[PDB]
């Protein structure tokens, strides 16, 4: 139990951090330069 | 709605309950059975033609003046252990070559594997026939015994190569073809060791055995042995000199009298006498 | 003057390249043993290399840490058909770990494999390119195949790459932990090769079951069929025609944009002999056969979206009026659409010679056929459906530290998924109209 | 090439041995004299898998005993195919274990263990590159669980390297055979699960159930018991020794078997078994394979399979057939078990393809995996160790040998919390 | 008790010795046919029809 | 008669065939190479070898002995004559041989 805690803090620490820059790396390559 | 294991069982026969279910695999052994009769794979049918072969009919032939001479088929006996040596093919010794034991049997009805051959060991001067002391011969075996000739051999002294029982010299069957094969009879009396020799051999007188490669006696001992045919004594070569010394430095330097001739008593255990056939 | 020299990485490129060696040999005439039968011809240089004895060598390096996939070759009838050391044989297997098979034990077995493509290399002058297939789910084809797609980039620079990469399966799969090393294998392979190629397993199953009615379909037919379309894309290469496609005209034809390199091809007409008496198996009638989305060697609907590049080839007794005649009737069908700036993706060449049936096979023996390879936005939820899958085993960090310990990076990670959904986006954006 | 070694020690763990090489022999073509006799053509090239080799005459299997007293071994050697193991490797010592774990990893194994370190790791370097260790021993067993638990912990120590699969049988509270089952075990499982890599189970209560059962012998004797898990724990490599589709590694195992570092434990069951009933009668097919490797009765392991949900599960499909039913057969099953299957991980099945079939039998399917169910031994064995140590009853005798309470109070915690651990995972939802 | 040795080891083989009978408790009418094969070693080289392959007979 | 088989070049040939197969795999084999190759061919398994598979078995392992040469070592190894050789035997002289 002690050593439970702190191993799914971190990671939901990161977890969630790591979805927020899924949306965070969307460049859509160029997106109205193919009309501009 | 039948229930099993309903305490207290009869046998398969009666149908109480889990009769067919254990019939099954009761017959099954039969056709297990019956396969691996199929094949000759039966220790049954395994023991016994050991016995047949190795009991198969042996004739010693006969003495004439008893001159043994090479050729005869002759048994060797242990005078003092009231047995004769006896050979055994299936059991292997823990021997990288193939030399197979040697077992001394009480039995003295003739058997095949209780038979060896006394063949010329080596061209000679002694071109007549009869066995003279001292002149190479070989212990050669049946060739009913074994398909290959075999012949019985002994190697020298060592910590990694001892008796399994005595702790002495070896003596082994195997099919090598050097040194090892040699023998030469001598004597029984002391005294008479230095003037029989090129002398003839009678059977019927006792004989002792020594290796010319090592200068060891082949005699036996009261040491049990254990191998398939029932209980037996074990085989070896050794010296079982009185161990009593005799100074025989002084004797050299006055000269009295010289090594060749032996002062020390050779004890009965050592004692080997060949026999020939009761009739011819 | 054209060679090409072949690269398979991992068990299953091992099977798949030893499957399509039984039929490109069979379709020059050279015998298991070495030696072709005395008797364009002759003229096998395309895939073998000749000394001048009689022998023809395959320009192919098979490469595995599972001695299990070789070690059977090695023990085959073909024993004497490849180099001896030219098939690298590991010791320790990668254990599908993406790190083992790239981090820890593929850097002392790499440079050995460096050395035998450099030495292979120099015998020929005109090499059109190199071709690789690996397994995106597969640990040591991930891995071992990951590497030499980064350091070729570096040996040799300009150089092409053609990679045939199997995908896992969209619904019934193996292995569990693909979704780590088919995500960090197609965050790397993504930037050091060419163009890629969708090759499913439930693809080819349906596949050879409505076209078969195999019920009970192995491996080696799977191979056989990827052979088959191997021996496709090159017949051109080694066979007379008046329309004739080479490696090098690839980028140009098959590339709307440089990071789009990503596509997929289909082969047919797939029909056991006994239904062929009963078929007139004409050019214009197989073209329709290509399109719809259930004879797709990919489990992909196309009608999901456009289209943004196709490339037929031809080979057999065809005309090309017939081709521009049945091209034209699938421009009239509604229920497939390209993109709005893609007015001409059509590649198509004609190539007289005819497919070789090796015996035993399942095909049956036909006049014409045509393969089937679109570039079309059609890819997007491929990579989604691996990244949903990627995210809900991950946010609880479940076989994480298996990864971690053979050095592996915690971040790399993060970075795995930030290329995932940069690649699905870059298909949507040329999606939509000026 | 990648051989493993073995390592059998106490008196339940030289008595699994002695089965299994049997068994490996018959597979492999061995007979008692230690000549090869085998028929096929693939079976002379990876013998170095499970056996030596040696002077012209034989094969030497690497194998070693470990053991407090004399009398169990006397047995095994005059067991047939005794002749195999060579003597070199007999270790055995006088004094006896008496189910006392302290004197079992304290006071004797001390002078005796360094030897079987000694011989242990001369064996070891023998090898090329060796693939792993599996020590069979008894947890509840006086010598095993701790003198054959600290020739496991020093084998941690010194090769990190290579991996470690465990088969302990471990007791079940409803049969009941010795009085000091519930200490000497707990002291063992402490020392497990920071130590081991891969454990799997087997439960005494289960294997007769099973023989009964599906079986249905009506008195079946031990050579049954040990003989069915030799050729099942032969299941486990088959995949490693000869060819397959599927090349499928132990490692493989162990990455695509443990969910979490510390959640290595595993229980097995072994189809398709079929009794004396109906062998002619029946036909061995994919369809009837999967359906009886899920049967919550043919597991080796006592633990309800019902009671939780599965967290991952493997089996090296044995002998020639078609993906398409192997493919379709799990998802067949996975989907329809929507209730028992884990979520946030998918696809928690394995499948593996090694053609080579054991003799007799054309489909053979081996299987392994992590169940949450199997807390429920530990809370049997836990429950009992809470109760029988609050009086201190047999304790002083666990502490006269130079060992404190404390230990005991660190231990008991451990099973409490490694049970609770594996329980909230049941409860996890994305 | 005469106890013949001959019966000894027709007795064991009848009357639920406590061994097995060489892996028959993994058995399944004449079972030995110690069967092997795999893909490379039959089906590229002796051409053996796919789906002639499984086919348990 | 051109010539007659010498001692020596008896002593070299046995010498240098024996030495040729040191040079497979590793130290510990190279005798289950000798009883390997033998067992995969042999349908009466009883152990009698003739002279076409002792030029074919030096075959395999890279052993080109010449014919009137070839019939030296034969005889020279067999006692017998009788056209037959023991492989254990045969083997034994090959490796388990302290004296030359
Ligand atoms: N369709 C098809 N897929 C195959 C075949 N052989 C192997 N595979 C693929 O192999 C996967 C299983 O894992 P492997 O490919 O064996 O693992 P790996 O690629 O060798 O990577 P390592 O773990 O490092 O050995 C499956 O998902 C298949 O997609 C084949 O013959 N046909
Ligand atoms: N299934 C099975 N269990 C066994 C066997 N031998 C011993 N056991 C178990 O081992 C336990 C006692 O082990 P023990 O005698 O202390 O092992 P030791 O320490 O090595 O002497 C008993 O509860 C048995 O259930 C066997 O052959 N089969
Ligand atoms: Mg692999």
């Amino acid at each position: 139990s002690q050593t439970k805690n702190p191993f799914l803090d971190i990671s939901k620490t990161s977890a969630l951090l790591d979805s927020l820059k899924s949306p965070e790396l969307s460049q859509d390559i160029l997106s109205k330069l193919t009309t501009i | 709605m039948h229930n099993y294991n309903v305490d207290r069982k009869y046998q398969y026969n009666c149908r109480i309950g889990n009769w067919s279910e254990e019939w099954e695999l009761d017959e099954y052994k039969m056709k297990e059975y019956l396969k691996n009769k199929e094949k000759q794979k039966l220790v049954s049918t395994d023991k016994e033609d050991r016995l047949k072969r190795s009991l198969g009919g042996v004739n010693l032939s006969y003495a004439n003046e008893g001159l043994v001479k090479f050729g005869y088929t002759v048994m060797i006996e242990s005078d003092f252990m009231n047995a004769v040596v006896a050979s055994n093919i299936w059991d292997k010794i823990t021997g990288t070559e193939e030399a197979y034991g040697v077992t001394v049997t009480s039995q003295k009805e003739p058997i095949v594997r209780t038979a060896f051959q006394l063949l010329r060991y080596e061209q000679d001067q002694y071109q007549d026939d009869v066995i003279h002391y001292g002149q190479n011969f070989k212990i050669a075996v049946i060739s009913r015994l074994s398909e290959k000739p075999l012949y019985l051999t002994s190697s020298h002294i060592t910590p990694q190569k001892c008796a399994k029982f005595s702790r002495k010299q070896e003596v082994s069957i195997s099919t090598n073809e050097g040194i090892n094969s040699a023998w030469c009879f001598e004597y029984m009396d002391p005294k008479l060791r230095y003037e029989m020799k090129g002398q003839p051999v009678r059977s019927g007188e006792p004989v002792l055995i020594k290796h010319i490669p090592t200068c060891q006696w082949l005699a036996t001992d009261n040491v049990q042995y254990n191998n398939e045919f029932g209980q037996e004594f074990e085989v070896f070569c050794n010296s079982y000199q009185c161990h009593n010394k005799t100074q025989n430095l002084i004797a050299e330097k006055v000269g009295r009298k010289t090594i060749e001739t032996p002062m020390r008593n050779q004890t009965n255990q050592n004692t080997f006498r060949i026999v020939t056939a009761l009739y011819p | 003057m054209r060679e090409v020299i072949s690269i398979h990485v991992g068990q299953g490129g091992i099977q798949v390249g030893n499957a399509c060696w039984e039929l490109f040999c069979l379709e020059h005439g050279i015998q298991p043993d070495g030696q072709m039968p005395s008797d364009g011809d002759d003229a096998f240089n395309t895939f073998f290399s000749e000394t001048g004895a009689g022998k023809h060598v395959p320009r192919a390096v098979f490469l595995d840490l599972e001695p299990t996939v070789i070690d059977e070759v090695r023990t085959g009838t073909y024993r004497q058909l490849f180099h001896p050391e030219q098939l690298i044989s590991g010791k320790e297997d990668a254990a599908n770990n993406f790190a083992r098979g790239h981090y820890t034990i593929g850097k002392e077995i790499v440079d050995l494999c460096l050395d035998r493509i450099r030495k292979l290399a120099d015998n020929c002058t005109g090499l059109q390119g190199f071709l690789v297939f690996n397994s995106v789910g597969g640990g040591t084809g991930s891995g071992l195949g990951s590497l030499l797609l980064e350091r070729l980039s570096v040996d040799y620079g300009k150089k092409s790459k053609l990679g045939f990469t199997i995908y896992p399966s969209p619904q019934v799969s193996t292995a569990v932990v693909e979704p780590y090393n088919s995500i960090l294998s197609t965050h790397s392979l993504l930037e050091h090769t060419d163009v890629a190629v969708m090759l499913d397993n439930e693809a080819i199953y349906d596949i050879c079951r409505r076209n078969l009615d195999i019920e009970r379909p192995t491996y080696t037919n799977l191979n056989r069929l990827i052979a088959q379309v191997i021996s496709s894309l090159t017949a051109s290469l080694r066979f007379d025609g008046a329309l004739n496609v080479d490696i090098t005209e690839f980028q140009t034809n098959l590339v709307p944009y440089p990071r789009i390199h990503f596509m997929l091809s289909s082969y047919a007409p797939i029909i056991s002999a006994e239904k062929a008496y009963h078929e007139q198996l004409s050019v214009a009638e197989i073209t329709n056969s290509a399109f719809e989305p259930a004879n797709m060697m990919a489990k992909c609907d196309p009608r999901h979206g456009k289209y943004m590049a196709c490339s037929m080839m031809y080979r057999g007794d065809v005309v090309p009026k017939d081709v521009n005649a049945s091209i034209a009737t699938i421009k009239t069908k509604r229920t497939i659409q390209f993109v709005d700036w893609c007015p001409t993706g059509f590649k198509v060449g004609i190539n007289y010679q005819p497919p070789t049936v090796v015996p035993g096979g399942d095909l049956a023996k036909v006049m014409r056929a045509v393969c089937m390879i679109s570039n079309s936005t059609a890819i997007a939820e491929v990579f989604s459906r691996l990244d949903h899958k990627f995210d809900l085993m991950y946010a609880k960090r479940a076989f994480v530290h298996w990864y971690v310990g053979e050095g592996m990076e915690e971040g790399e990670f993060s970075e795995a998924r930030e290329d995932l959904a940069a690649l699905e986006k870059d298909y949507e954006e040329v999606g939509i109209e000026t | 090439m990648r051989e493993i070694v073995h390592i059998q020690g106490g008196q339940c763990g030289n008595q699994i041995g002695a089965k299994f090489w049997e068994v490996i022999s018959d597979e492999h073509g061995i007979d008692p004299t230690g000549t090869y006799h085998g028929d096929s053509d693939l079976q002379l090239e990876r013998i170095n898998v499970y056996y030596n080799e040696a002077t012209g005459g034989r094969y030497v299997p690497r194998a070693i005993l470990m053991d407090l007293e004399p009398g169990t071994m006397d047995s095994v050697r005059a067991g047939p195919f005794g002749q195999l193991f060579r003597p070199d490797n007999f270790v055995f010592g006088q004094t006896g274990a008496g189910n006392n774990w302290a004197k079992g990893h304290y006071t004797e194994g001390a002078e005796l263990i360094d030897s079987v370190l000694d011989v242990v790791r001369k064996e070891a370097e023998g090898c090329d590159c060796l693939q792993g260790f599996q020590i069979t021993h008894s947890l509840g067993g006086g010598t095993g669980s701790g003198m054959g638990t600290l020739l496991i912990s020093k084998v941690r120590e010194e090769y990190p390297d290579r991996i470690m699969e465990t088969f302990s049988v471990v007791p079940s509270p409803k049969v009941s055979d010795t009085v000091v089952e519930p200490y000497n075990a707990t002291l063992s499982v402490h020392q497990l699960v920071e130590n081991a890599d891969e454990c799997m189970v087997i439960d005494n209560e289960a294997l007769y159930d099973i023989c009964f059962r599906t079986l249905k012998l009506t008195t079946p004797t031990y050579g049954d018991l040990n003989h069915l898990v030799s050729a099942a724990m032969s299941g486990v490599t088959c995949c490693l020794r000869f060819p397959g589709q599927l090349n499928s590694d132990l490692r493989k195992l162990a990455v695509n078997l443990i969910p979490f570092p510390r959640l290595h434990f595993f229980m097995i069951g072994f189809a398709p078994l079929t009794s004396r009933g109906s062998q002619q009668y029946r036909a061995l097919t994919v369809p009837e394979l999967t359906q009886q490797m899920f049967d919550a009765k043919n597991m080796m392991c006592a633990a309800d399979p019902r009671h939780g949900r599965y967290l991952t599960a493997s089996a090296l499909f044995r002998g020639r057939m078609s993906t398409k039913e192997v493919d379709e057969q799990m998802l067949n099953v996975q989907n329809k078990n929507s209730s028992y299957f884990v979520e946030w991980i998918p696809n928690n099945i394995k499948s593996s393809i090694c053609d080579i079939p054991p003799k007799g039998l054309k489909m053979a399917v081996t299987f392994v995996g992590n169940s949450t169910a199997i807390q429920e031994m530990f809370k049997r064995v836990a429950e009992q160790f809470t109760a029988m140590f609050r009086r201190k009853a047999f304790l002083h005798w666990y502490t006269g040998e130079g060992m404190d309470e404390m230990e005991f109070t660190e231990a008991e915690s451990n099973m409490n919390d490694l049970v609770s651990e594996y329980q909230q995972y049941q409860d996890a939802t994305a | 008790t005469p106890i013949d040795k001959e019966f000894n080891q027709h007795v064991i083989f009848n009357t639920q010795g406590v061994q097995q009978h060489i892996l028959f408790g993994h058995g399944v009418t004449d079972y030995n046919k110690r069967e092997y094969g795999t893909s490379y070693d039959l089906s590229f080289n002796q051409k053996i029809k796919p789906q002639t392959q499984i086919y348990s007979k | 008669d051109d010539l007659a088989i010498t001692k020596e070049e008896v002593k070299g040939i046995v010498k240098t065939i024996r030495q040729k197969l040191i040079q497979k795999t590793k130290g510990a084999n190279d005798e289950f190479l000798l009883r390997k190759l033998f067992k995969e061919f042999d349908i009466s398994n009883s152990g009698f070898l003739t002279l076409d598979e002792m030029n074919a078995m030096l075959i395999k392992l890279e052993i080109p002995i010449q014919k009137r040469y070839l019939n030296a070592v034969f005889s020279q190894l067999d006692r017998n004559h009788s056209g037959v050789i023991e492989f254990e035997e045969f083997v034994y002289y090959i490796v388990n041989d302290p004296y030359p």
